[PDB]
RNA sequence: UCCAAACUAAUUU
RNA sequence: GUCUCUGUGGCGCAAUCGGAGCGCGUUCGGCUGUUACCGAAAGGUUGGUGGUUCGAGCCCACCCAGGGACGCCA
RNA sequence: GUCUACGGCCAUACCACCCUGAACGCGCCCGAUCUCGUCUGAUCUCGGAAGCUAAGCAGGGUCGGGCCUGGUUAGUACUUGGAUGGGAGACCGCCUGGGAAUACCGGGUGCUGUAGGCUU
RNA sequence: CGGCCAAGCGUUCAUAGCGACGUCGCUUUUUGAUCCUUCGAUGUCGGCUCUUCCUAUCAUUGUGAAGCAGAAUUCACCAAGC
RNA sequence: GGAGGACAGAAACCUCCCGUGGAGCAGAAGGGCAAAAGCUCGCUUGAUCUUGAUUUUCAGUACGAAUACAGACCGUGAAAG
RNA sequence: AGUGCUCUGAAUGUCAAAGUGAAGAAAUUCAAUGAAGCGCGGGUAAACGGCGGGAGUAACUAUGACUCUCUUAAGGUAGCC
RNA sequence: AGCGAAUGAUUAGAGGUCUUGGUCAACCUAUUCUCAAACUUUAAAUGGGUAAGAAGCCCGGCUCGCUGGCGUGGAGCCGGGCGUGGAAUGCGAGUGCCUAGUGGGCCACUUUUGGUAAGCAGAACUGGCGCUGCGGGAUGAACCGAACGCCGGGUUAAGGCGCCCGAUGCCGACGCUCAUCAGACCCCAGAAAAGGUGUUGGUUGAUAUAGACAGCAGGACGGUGGCCAUGGAAGUCGGAAUCCGCUAAGGAGUGUGUAACAACUCACCUGCCGAAUCAACUAGCCCUGAAAAUGGAUGGCGCUGGAGCGUCGGGCCCAUACCCGG
């Protein structure tokens, strides 16, 4: 049986990458979180307090509450049958902001942009992206020249 | 006694060498790796040839150094004593362990055993043995790498190499590199000189 | 060769650099994640820290605070501006140390707006004072001192940048521990030592001093006062004179030049087909020579 | 009334 | 298998109290006609190998050479 | 063209060695009455301005070492799914999709924010 | 209980007879290992008696080999009739 | 580690140079750590008084331990803290 | 020596209830005083039971009368196997 | 994967030369062989989390005792305006109460731990058996196909189609193989190393009408026997050898087992014989290797121009599955 120690498994995990041990850069000190916003939650090593346990490495949450040096967030947890929301407390070190958001920001940003001037040039521009469809027919030049034939290669044994 | 060598022969456990956790194992039983005139140069023993398994399992120490001994004496007795060199190239660094039973705890109540002896895990296309000789000994290395096979348990193929010798390069351009500097002739081996570097190791090579 | 060399292909695969600024040797990062950083729920409201820095020619003061981007200096201060204002000389010394931290402060409260509002404290005392917040009015500017790498000990040069900008009108949490006229054996701030070193007149003795002993000294320690004819005796109405003529015109103007050309005072880097016909060149005059 | 044991095989009168 | 335990001068064996010894023997003077007694000197990888430590023969981990003790329903 | 002060990302920026550095600055530098420290004014602190780019620093250089990035390695190794595939087995082919790491061979050698200089 | 390889032994000579260092198997008369069956019970060692089966042959019939002169002996083959 | 310096050597102390942590941080191992989390000085008692929330084990109960706050009283520092 | 059993009871240490003394408004509390027993001291094995190791040594060898030693309450005697 | 990257483990030479090593090591530098569940610069496949709108977006204002240079910052509140419903595919969803039985499991593919192994012990993932019949595997909890109301018709799956026994009673296709223990279909119920001038393929190399191969043989071996030695040299050998025939090419011996001048004509041939041949590999089937007890098991009978093995075609046979119908 396994012990139940708060950071058994965690060798890899909460160690620091190759040559970026020491100091934490000082720009992970200065980003907002506002109340609402979605971060990823990975935990340094340099830093041993507040830091979340092992089975939230990884996850992702929005924020609920904000402290002068952590946060609260909202993660979904599976346990075994059933999927709860853990309301957690994280110094800011160890969290950033998720970049999974930000493209679907972008977007609402540019669909407003483009409703008030879709009607006057009687536009009905396409919203829904679509899921890649297939290849449309095309033609393919030869340019005089001819295709390589190519041909299985004899075995030998090196290795 | 040793167990037979039916019971040690796949490759069934993860690798388990000596270290800090097993302490405590028998030495090896082969001890010397490399065989012939070590100190003969590169320059002119031209011929290598292998031997390469065909199966993956793990070859016990006892092994390596009965097909050490018989691959010996007939090279030395066919090829002179120093007309060669062989290089076993397996080192025994996995650890069988062994169960032993029968006032102790019976049955399979703790039944992880003690360290017995070393093997050597072996793969598909690994070599096993390499033999360097003169090019007019072909012959012979065929026939000593053949009759080493008798003394491992799985399936090996004899194999003659395209390098020249030991080294890694091919024998149809070493001739031209060692010429043309890109090769220099250090000990038993080749050390390759790149076109990149300070220039004044340019300048002791073309001096 | 005999001993194992330690820098070797090794040590260098493995080196992790210390931070550009800290292998310089210009930045505590330590102190400085203490420094800048706001409390995450006061969330994009400003720290400002004054950031004073002392050349061997020059005493820079500056506020600033911290972005992602880089620090944004919202006012700076500098002492080589000072012979404007009548301090020709003793530039560094710590009555002009006063002068550029009062200099920094009323040309902040007036970018503001607030120069009237909070006047500071105009008659030099050198006692402690302490700028507060006026109600209806908009809050004196709170700031903190960022001393750098230097050691803090009492008299230090970046304590009279503070008071002069706590004189100016700024607020800056401070002590009287470190002002030069505290007395460590008997934990007394005495304010008349301290006022003194504010006019300038721990130099005035000492050139009092270099007069009336050795007069060839004299002329070597202080060879500009004397060239600006800066007598012992009107050096303490020198500044205050100058202090006023910074409350008068706090306001940087600066002039532009332009009639400048490209020209290239350094070496450009040369390119590759220079770099490998010149070994080309190297290796043909080698087997040339032999 | 303190303790106090032993004594060449090497021979010639 | 597991747990304790011993190891020290030629021999039996101390100190287990983190800060090298008895008895006997062996040399060597004496006494004696000549071989107990009297006097004095010498002698120790303090099993081995690493640890811990201000510091180890004393406390730790292992190896060895020895011992001892713990098991029974067929 | 470039520096200073404060930075951001933290080697394309580090390390060794060589060369050049106008003007500003930055430095080395000169001193110990005051402030403040020392076994020692060396460091630290303070007061300066005779000297100097020697060194730091900056720019450049090196068939340089590292680092960053491409090629090869290699559709290789491994792997999801599948078969009444093969083989005594160990293991191995194929189907269906994914897809690396050295050695080896090239290229690169800091970008940049805020405030303030200098360069005719 | 057998096989393969062949350093050696066999005055000479690897292999008549052997066979180190290795390595590959078979068998279920051993014992371990396991705990599938039986605890509303399968009488539990040996000897005695009696039958049948196996071959991995001790002898006998027919053979081959030898370091088989004869004699005795050893090694193999077909073979479990007796 | 190197090179030196009366006695002084394989080890005493002195000095310069190299030194990305190869040391140390009470202890097991793992992670972390260099104008530091290490070593040395100065001042101290935040090892104190409180009410909730959260995490870890988990039934998502308790203990234990732990993390963010908030209210007091305090220490230290020039100050941010 | 152990475990028992037994004798002795000296100033004996420990030691209950009652009794005595003091403190207190009282319940109560404290102190003094101390029976047997235990503890201390003898005796007792035809009571229960118990009754060692290690070295060296005779001039062929081998043995070991003798010698030295750690050691316990004694170290198994006459016998017998 | 890596170790000419740290930490460990580790093989060999080479180049340097300082010295408390005695030319040797030690040492250093550049290479080199082989490793790692409790090492790692690097680093997949599969996987884990979140997101893909009206609970939004854009406008104005208001509140605050929090924050504060500032009309700041933050949260809250109130109006007003915007539907192309902002990937695919499928689907009705939410929520409460009461509650039984269970808490001995076992098996299989892949990963995996202990063990020589086990129809052994212990995990992960999914499916199954337990709870479940049916077709197929002769027989079987678990394999393969497919899951079940009571029937008719049709058609399939896995598996089959000599006879048992439904279906090849095809003028089926091309080969391989002879076994005096043949072989014969997932799980699965029997074999290995090593061999075979057994046959059939293949790979590489070599010789050949300036005539090989195999067999008869025609001048068809000698001063030099040297050197090695009178334990083996004017035939032939357990130690280091090693030129020459006065030739058309020739021994200091494979060859008549040898202290012997013992003694016979191989080797190398140009005419005879005159056309192809030799060797080493390799992998198909078959054989040797291959021995246990009641008499016996491709299921049986049997089968050898196949009813065996390999690659294939067309038909055909039937499940409770699928389809149409009651
Ligand atoms: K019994
Ligand atoms: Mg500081
Ligand atoms: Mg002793
Ligand atoms: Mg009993
Ligand atoms: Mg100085
Ligand atoms: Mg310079
Ligand atoms: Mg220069
Ligand atoms: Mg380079
Ligand atoms: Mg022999
Ligand atoms: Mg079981
Ligand atoms: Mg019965
Ligand atoms: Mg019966
Ligand atoms: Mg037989
Ligand atoms: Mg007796
Ligand atoms: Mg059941
Ligand atoms: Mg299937």
């Amino acid at each position: 049986t396994n012990t139940k120690g708060k950071r058994r498994g965690t060798r890899y995990m909460f160690s620091r990458p190759f040559r970026k041990h020491g100091v934490v850069p000082l720009a992970t000190y200065m980003r907002i979180y506002k109340k609402g916003d979605i971060v990823d939650i990975k935990g340094m090593g340099t830093v041993q307090k507040g830091m979340p346990h092992k089975c939230y490495h990884g996850k992702t949450g929005r924020v609920y509450n904000v402290t002068q040096h952590a946060v609260g967030i909202v993660v979904n947890k599976q346990v075994k049958g059933k999927i709860l929301a853990k309301r957690i407390n994280v110094r800011i070190e160890h969290i950033k902001h998720s970049k999974s958001r930000d493209s679907f920001l972008k977007r609402v940003k540019e669909n407003d942009q483009k409703k008030k001037e879709a009607k006057e040039k009687g536009t009905w521009v396409q919203l829904k992206r679509q899921p890649a469809p297939p290849r449309e027919a095309h033609f393919v030049r030869t340019n005089g020249k001819e295709p390589e034939l190519l041909e299985p290669i004899p075995y030998e044994f090196m290795a | 006694g040793r167990r037979p060598a039916r019971c040690y022969r796949y490759c069934k456990n993860k690798p388990y060498p000596k270290s800090r956790f097993c302490r405590g194992v028998p030495d090896a039983k082969i001890r010397i790796f490399d065989l012939g005139r070590k100190k003969a140069k590169v320059d002119e023993f031209p011929l290598g040839g292998h031997m390469v398994s065909d199966e993956y399992e793990q070859l016990s120490s006892e092994a390596l150094e009965a097909a050490r001994i018989c691959a010996n004496k007939y090279m030395v007795k066919s090829c002179g004593r120093d007309g060669f060199h062989m290089r076993v190239r397996l080192h025994p660094f996995h650890v069988i362990r062994i169960n032993k039973m029968l006032r102790l705890q019976t049955g399979m109540r703790g039944a992880f055993g003690k360290p017995q002896g070393t093997v050597a895990r072996v793969h598909i296309g690994q070599v096993i043995m390499s033999i360097r000789t003169k090019l007019q000994n072909e012959e012979h290395v065929i026939e000593a790498l053949r009759r080493a096979k008798f003394k491992f348990p799985g399936r090996q193929k004899i194999h003659i190499s395209k390098k020249w010798g030991f080294t890694k390069f091919n024998a149809d351009e070493f001739e031209d590199m060692v010429a043309k500097k890109c090769l220099i002739p250090d000990g038993c081996g080749v050390k390759y000189v790149p076109s990149h570097g300070p220039l004044d190791k340019w300048r002791v090579l073309h001096s | 060769g005999f001993v194992k060399v330690v820098k070797n292909k090794a040590y260098f695969k493995r080196y992790q650099v210390k931070f550009r600024r800290r292998r310089e040797g210009k930045t505590d990062y330590y102190a400085r994640k203490r420094l800048v950083i706001q409390d995450k729920n006061k969330y994009n409201t400003p720290k400002y820290r004054m950031i004073v820095r002392v050349t061997n020619r020059d005493i820079i003061c500056q506020i600033a605070y911290a972005r992602i981007e880089g620090d944004m200096i919202v006012c700076a201060a500098y002492a080589h501006e000072l012979p404007k204002y009548g301090v020709k000389v003793g530039l560094t010394n710590y009555a002009a140390a006063y002068c550029t931290g009062l200099l920094l402060a009323r040309r902040l409260l007036n970018r503001f707006g607030m120069d009237k509002i909070y006047e500071g404290q105009v008659e030099v005392t050198g006692d402690e004072y302490n700028v507060e917040s006026i109600d209806g009015q908009p809050g004196a500017f709170t700031c903190y001192l960022d001393a750098g790498l230097a050691r803090t000990t009492t008299g230090n040069k970046v304590f009279g940048a503070l008071k002069g900008a706590v004189d100016g009108g700024l607020s800056i949490p401070h002590s009287t521990k470190r002002f030069p006229g505290y007395d460590s054996e008997s934990k007394e701030f005495n304010a008349e030592v301290h006022r003194k070193h504010i006019m300038g007149q721990n130099v005035a003795d000492y050139m009092r001093y270099l007069m009336e002993e050795d007069e060839d000294a004299y002329k070597k320690q202080f060879s500009q006062y004397i060239k600006n004819s800066v007598t012992p005796d009107m050096m303490e109405e020198m500044y205050k004179k100058a202090h006023a003529a910074i409350r008068e015109n706090p306001v940087y103007e600066k002039k532009p030049k332009k009639e400048v050309k490209k020209k290239r005072w350094n070496r450009p880097k040369m390119s590759l087909a220079q770099k490998k016909d010149r070994v080309a060149q190297k290796k043909a005059s080698f087997l040339r020579a032999q």
